[PDB]
C-alpha cells in the first residue's frame, strides 16, 4: 500500500471549516487532500483559488479514482500527480489552476 | 457544497 502521510499535501481526516481557515491566507494553487469526516475512507481535494477555498469530491467507483467521470486513475497518488501538472480547468471551467503548493510549506 | 455536484 501507499503511505500518504509521507506527502506534504495530505491532511488526513479534517473538517471543511478546519480546512477553510488553514488555506484562507495562502496563495492561489495551495491545496490539500483530506478525508471527509462524514464519509469514512472518502477523500476530497481542497484548493485555494482567487479568494475562496474550493472543495472537490474524490469519487471511487468500479475500482477507478477520479474527480470527474471523463478522466480516471488507478490511485489517489496518480490523480494528485496528474493535476499537479494539468489545470483543473479541463474539467472545471471556473478552476483554472493546478495543484501547485502543498499546504505544508 | 462540493464543486462536482
Amino acid at each position: 500500500e501507499i503511505d500518504y502521510t509521507a506527502y506534504p499535501w495530505f491532511a488526513g481526516n479534517m473538517e471543511r471549516q478546519q480546512t477553510d481557515n488553514l488555506l484562507k491566507s495562502h496563495a492561489s494553487g495551495t491545496y490539500l487532500i483530506r478525508e471527509r469526516p462524514a464519509e469514512a475512507e472518502r477523500f476530497a481535494i481542497s484548493i485555494k483559488f482567487n479568494d475562496e477555498v474550493k472543495h472537490i469530491k474524490v469519487v471511487e467507483k468500479d475500482n477507478w479514482i477520479h474527480i470527474t467521470e471523463a478522466k480516471k486513475f488507478d490511485s489517489l497518488l496518480e490523480l494528485v500527480e496528474y493535476y499537479q501538472c494539468h489545470s483543473l480547468k479541463e474539467s472545471f471551467k471556473q478552476l483554472d489552476t493546478t495543484l501547485k503548493y502543498p499546504y505544508k510549506s | 457544497s462540493y464543486v462536482g455536484d
